[PDB]
């Protein structure tokens, strides 16, 4: 085996409409969509690496307003250097303190890596919740 | 494995200064800045945790010098500790 995740691709997708409280759908259900705006922002556009593409995604974010309006100061200060943002206390796993970009069918059962229609973002304890029902 | 962090190591203007790098995210990675948070967190003992930094309540000052004022007087509040 090597890493898809770790070799370069190219982003593909629609995303799906969202509002400017589209963060706290991450901690609920599969997760929160990649808004229509960022994919429209991000499709057709050469990646390093999946790690390069959640930079992206997350700089995207800082730079749309409905976005990230919802985000306070210190969040928005994460987001304009590509960080991902911090999630709410009770959603936190561990060190895991931040939203994070998932595959919903997984790379290894056939879903693509840079498929932005097969990546959700979601808490990390709603990433384990889902997981550990799996 | 690292020891918890001690706010009674850092004065006041120490503090001030790392809640000011979180609030503007002036570390080299994200890693780099989720470590500060955590070392935050333990230095505060305040049961909100990152929340401080990133999902004040209502009505709380959320720049630095603020956060700062909140966990000062928390921890006054609750017998704890002050700055050096």
């Amino acid at each position: 085996m090597e890493s898809k995740r770790n070799k370069p691709g190219k982003a593909t997708g629609k995303g799906k409409p969202v509002g400017d409280k589209w963060l706290d759908d991450a901690g609920k259900d599969s997760g929160a969509p990649i808004p229509d705006r960022i994919a429209d922002k991000l499709r057709d556009k050469e990646f390093k690496s999946f790690d390069d593409f959640r930079k992206a995604v997350w700089e995207e974010v800082s730079k749309d307003p409905e976005l990230s309006k919802n985000l306070n100061p210190s969040n928005k200060s994460s987001v304009s250097k590509g960080y991902s943002p911090a999630t709410p206390k009770n959603q936190q796993v561990g060190g895991r303190k931040v939203y994070e970009l998932h595959h919903d069918k997984p790379i290894s059962q056939g879903g693509e890596v840079y498929d932005m229609d097969n990546i959700r973002v979601t808490t990390p304890k709603r990433h384990i919740d889902i997981h550990r029902g799996k | 494995m690292e020891l918890k962090h001690s706010i009674s190591d850092y004065t006041e203007a120490e503090f001030l200064q790392l809640v000011t790098t979180i609030c503007n995210a002036d570390t080299s990675s994200e890693e780099e800045l989720v470590k500060l948070v955590t070392h935050f967190e333990e230095m505060t003992e305040h049961p909100s945790g990152s929340d401080l930094i990133y999902y004040p309540k209502e009505g709380d000052d959320d720049s630095p010098s603020g956060i700062v004022n909140t966990v000062k007087q928390w921890r006054a509040a609750n017998g704890k500790s002050g700055f050096k």
